[PDB]
């Protein structure tokens, strides 16, 4: 049978969320419907799987809690991860880089994300955690809890991503829904999972793969994943602001990353002058020693539309 | 009766042939 | 020869037909574009730029694997006819 | 499927062919290449973004009128010989 | 039978587009329809050797990067040439001359022109490497990869041609799409592929042939090459500039050009005169320790026009 | 037959290309397929109308000119439209709403317009026609021509929208193509029926439909139409100031306008304070007289994309 | 049969050779391989229709001076134009546009022009005449006879070319060929023939037809046709002046043309700013009064070449 | 010799069938 | 394959010939240098240019015509020779 080509490369991307924060958010992502990812749900509460629209589910330490949640006990979400780390590698198993999405203070998440990051880098996958901090309410144990949490899950991650849960009362403004507050703080690891998967799958004119990921991501630090769209006359200075731009993100410095991966996709109408004020705002902070790479993608698809994605780590 | 099924097989083989 | 308006595969085209023809015309367009119509979803992403080339290519194998039969079963009911002729 | 390289009508393309229709592929690309120049020397000034499109509608309809014999002298062979085995 | 005479030379050119620059430049040859060359693209990223219209394709480093890009690593890219270095000894092989396109700064383009070069010299080609600069906007280490893969190549081709990718900005003009200047790039190579091709074949009244190529790249050094077409009263005058012109090139000196080889073409009617301007404007720049070759082809195919073409070696 | 209901509305608009200028806008909107819309070109012309991709073409004076164009004479143009009125009238019969495109100046459109906006507005149907001026070095005698086709034009229309084609020149840049530069002048032609046609059909939850374009429409004038998209954090500001630029057209008082029509088209999460700044900008321009009707639709359909369409008559 | 669209007009035009300059400017174009015209050559003298490579030829006068010339008796050349009225009539009949070329100054040409203009235009057929006066040393009184024949055939010809044959020895430089010299005056009528036949039959993106050549050779005078090329950076000023340019062409004012008709060529990356730089060009001689029609055709077979063809009547 | 005709005949519209 | 060289009508031509049409070459050279030898009186002052046209038209009708034998008196052997071996 005469086929015409496929241009489409293969990944495989997983997304895991790790207690309830993490399963909030992993569903956030199912319900927006976004394709060639896989999705997970990892808890020790039945409870909060069963009520979740995630499909994919993995009790942990079902022997420990009987299906309990950790009660605000890191040590027991790790030992939790701990008893079922067999059913976290087959689930995990055969993957090229995984999100791990846990909202950190509590017991589950906080002690069971550096066991999930321990499992997916002695697998040898590359790893992206996307965690948010307590509020300021809540107390200052729970935030002692999650900084030492992020201690431990940066010891086995390749880039996070931390939201301060207390960017939402500053930025959103009153009047926001809980729900909708909660929304764009999952935002953020929608846009760094979609970007990042249409990066490496859809080719380019000048074109980014895997291994330019891989090779951005090689060193430990903080990150920043998200994508900007803009239309009209100025569409490249607005699209290439709207991608470097993370209100709801830790203050970060992104004049220290080592590491800058950019694609720019548009019609076949990108003119020149574009694509040089996109490379312009991404040279606006990148170093001098970081490892700057610009892809290009025409698409006819895009009406009149131009999409920058930008992926920043090595920070701090 | 087998005299004209090959004679008849020539007019349907002129139907083809002009097909 | 009143020339006559297709928008096949969203790709508007302007040819010239013979009044007898029309329908053969349209009948093709609707072939062509089923063919085409199932040729964009078996990838993804493609070079769409090339797809009627492939259009047209796996309709010339499929037209030849049927122009064979028109000499095969032809040479063979003919030499079956002339023999039956002969003896009777 | 071992993909393969074409080069028709001034027109390079890529297709994956399994091994065994590879020659039928090839002698595909000779008919479209003839097909395609004889429509060329038709015209002195046309829309050639149009041209492989003509080659496909013609194909089409030159594949139906052989494509329906298919049918008929097979319903016409079957119909006699399921007599002639009733008879005798 | 009786046959007429062939006085057509017959010539192996090979054009090789390494990485996704050089295929980009080589398939806009492959689309411009320049007849009588070969056509390769040797890259280590599957998609891009399958999205590319180059029709040979030389996928090299299969078992180091298995279909990925080399990840802006040169090591990688030289390490990928080095494994499938009998591919492209094999499909160089029996080549009067080579043409090495590639955009370097990257790790495949970088790392792997050098290796290609190797083997077409110890093979016994003449070699001509047609590569790009990084643009300013790409950081201080693209161009440095960029500047240490150049001057490895230097080592092994007889002559090389630097297009800086930051004239683009300056010379096309505000509003230009980039399809379009990446096109002025290409033509560069093309212009000299095309050139050298109809000047090694074609015969001619004063006729230069492929000695006279190999006695004008016998130096190293950089080079320049094209051509120009013009009609009317100022034919002569106004092709043998438009010959000389590189906009889009490093700036050059042709001053320091030891070797000037020069062709012109034009009907019958060509004065005395037209062919001594054009003399007059090689000799403007040519110094006397150079070797010059004037050729003269009167072809009655050109109607009224009259093309000069010019190859001016050794250059820095 | 159990039947889910459709709550889009039914609309007739048709948008006619007269002459060769028409014919490419109109061809402009067919290449970039733009659904719900008849396209109609008509010429004297013969080989005009074989060559455009616009399909079914209506051929007029074809006893007068005998295929041929009308010579840069609008009164030839104008009796070859008096010949054919019944063709005319019969394809623009039962019409809601007409778009007529013609490039004044020349023998057909300038004379011809004004006869199928007559027949339009006999038979009583809404006519906004979109018209271009000659270019500066094309002569006096062209845009007198133009002119007094223009102000015949007027006599016939509802809104009419007018494109000096000497501000390409100086909007789009030095390099821009002869094709980009003529796209761009289509593309103002294109986003009038476009943001027309959508804002007739589609419901809203503040629904706007034809009896507001009617009433809004109701008195001569200059009009300018458009749709703004934009996403982040200002979509809001970023699409109405977008909405309501009108770089190509000629230089235009927005204040002067008797008839504002508004629609907002976004997600369910948007916010009252940006359908406020969406108002605050209308009613920047608007003037205290003017009937200024505000829409919105909040569809599911859309992303965290919000698209703003204004549509101002009576200017002038 | 399905068969493909013919975008290209249909245009008879016949060039006529009358007497033996007539014939020579004729059999110029014959043997440079001109497509798409008919070949005419009407004579007196027996001997040089024998002799000429034109096809197709008309004896006139056979019964007034039995095959011989006329004898530089302008008397006896009409005498030999009106007696065979009928033949001239048959061969020129259902031509839309005839170009008559004859050597003035002698007894067949200057005699027999003006009567086969009055066929022409009794017939109804646009006529152009291109002659040439005489030298300077054949006397004062082939002079004067090559004057009143032009002031005779101004009164049945809607636009007159004429070549001053002095001219020759003034433009073309010492050394030149006879042949040579006579070529170069026969590539004016061999220019404005093909550059008008090239504009009628194949189309463009603003189109430009017989109805428009009709429409600027509707006011009798003086006129100039030709065409350029060029290509490099400055293609489109290097051809404009190319086709203005007109050395052997009687000393003419362009100003005063009554109108201009140009057409540019070029393939599908024509910028705009070289469409204005033509435009430009042809605005700075024309009149305000004049009718100037500006086409463009582009066209994939220009490959990076763009032709100018600029006709210009009226004047004087 | 008639009757074993449209029995091979069988056979030959078999391979067609399968063609 | 070995190109000849040959002096034909004061007109030196190179011509690349197998080994074995050599002397068929040389005669075909003597036949057309004669038959333009010839033409050159025929006339005294004419288009030389064109003399070997005429030289080329004139053996294509002289090769018509004794070609057109070529098949009439096969065709008349061939209907004797069949007739003489069916009557014995
Ligand atoms: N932005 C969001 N932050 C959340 C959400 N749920 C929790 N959190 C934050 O994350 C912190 C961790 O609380 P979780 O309920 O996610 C703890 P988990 O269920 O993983 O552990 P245990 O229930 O203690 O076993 C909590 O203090 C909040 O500040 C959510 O849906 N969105
Ligand atoms: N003029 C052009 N320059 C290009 C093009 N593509 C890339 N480049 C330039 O060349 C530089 C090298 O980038 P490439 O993508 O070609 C690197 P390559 O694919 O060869 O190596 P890896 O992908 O890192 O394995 C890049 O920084 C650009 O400045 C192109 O199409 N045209
Ligand atoms: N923006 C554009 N303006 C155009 C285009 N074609 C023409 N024009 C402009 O419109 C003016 C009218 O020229 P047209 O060719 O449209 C004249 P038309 O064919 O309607 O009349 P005749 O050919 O004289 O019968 C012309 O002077 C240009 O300034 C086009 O494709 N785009
Ligand atoms: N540029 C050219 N001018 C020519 C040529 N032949 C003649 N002439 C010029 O035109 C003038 C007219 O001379 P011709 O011989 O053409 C006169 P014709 O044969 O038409 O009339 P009779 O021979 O007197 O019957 C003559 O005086 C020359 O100045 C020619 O081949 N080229
Ligand atoms: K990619
Ligand atoms: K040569
Ligand atoms: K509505
Ligand atoms: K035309
Ligand atoms: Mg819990
Ligand atoms: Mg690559
Ligand atoms: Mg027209
Ligand atoms: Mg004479």
């Amino acid at each position: 049978m005469f086929e015409p080509m496929e241009l489409t490369n293969d990944a495989v991307i997983k997304v895991i969320g790790v207690g309830g924060g993490g399963g909030n958010a992993v569903e956030h992502m199912v319900r927006e419907r976004i394709e060639g990812v896989e999705f997970f749900a990892v808890n020790t509460d039945a409870q909060a799987l069963r009520k979740t629209a995630v499909g994919q589910t993995i009790q942990i330490g079902s022997g420990i809690t009987k299906g309990l949640g950790a009660g605000a006990n890191p040590e027991v979400g790790r030992n939790a991860a701990d008893e079922d780390r067999e059913a976290l590698r087959a689930a995990l198993d055969g993957a090229d880089m995984v999100f791990i999405a846990a909202g950190m203070g509590g017991g589950t998440g906080t002690g069971a994300a550096p066991v999930v990051a321990e499992v997916a880098k002695d697998l040898g996958i590359l790893t992206v955690a996307v965690v948010t901090k307590p509020f300021n309410f809540e107390g200052k144990k729970r935030m002692a809890f999650a900084e030492q949490g992020i201690t431990e899950l940066s010891k086995h991650v390749d880039s996070l991503i931390t939201i301060p849960n207390d960017k939402l009362l500053k930025v959103l403004g009153r009047g926001i829904s809980l729900l909708d507050a909660f929304g764009a703080a999952n935002d953020v690891l929608k846009g760094a999972v979609q970007g990042i998967a249409e990066l490496i799958t859809r080719p380019g004119l000048m074109n980014v793969d895997f291994a330019d990921v891989r090779t951005v991501m090689s060193e430990m630090g903080y990150a920043m994943m998200g994508s900007g769209v803009a239309s009209g006359e100025d569409r490249a200075e607005e699209a290439a602001e709207m991608a470097i731009s993370s209100p709801l993100l830790e203050d970060i410095d992104l004049s220290g990353a080592r590491g800058v991966l950019v694609n720019i996709t548009a019609g076949f109408d990108l003119r020149l002058d574009e694509f040089e004020t996109v490379g312009n705002t991404i040279r606006a902070f990148a170093s001098d020693n970081a490892t700057v790479v610009i892809g290009t993608s025409l698409d006819p698809d895009m009406n009149d539309e131009l999409r920058v994605t930008v992926v920043a780590t090595g920070i701090g | 009766m087998l005299q004209q099924t090959i004679e008849q097989a020539l007019l349907e083989q002129g139907r083809i042939s002009e097909r | 020869a009143q020339p006559v308006d297709l928008q096949i595969f969203g790709r508007s085209l302007r040819v010239n037909c013979p009044p007898e023809q029309r329908d053969a015309l349209n009948q093709a367009a609707e072939d062509l574009n089923q063919r085409l119509q199932d040729l964009k979803e078996r990838t993804r992403v493609t070079n769409t730029e090339q797809l009627v080339f492939i259009a047209a290519l796996n309709i010339s194998y499929e037209l030849t694997q049927e122009k064979a039969k028109t000499r095969d079963y032809a040479s063979s009911m003919e030499q079956r006819i002339r023999m039956l002729q002969q003896t009777i």
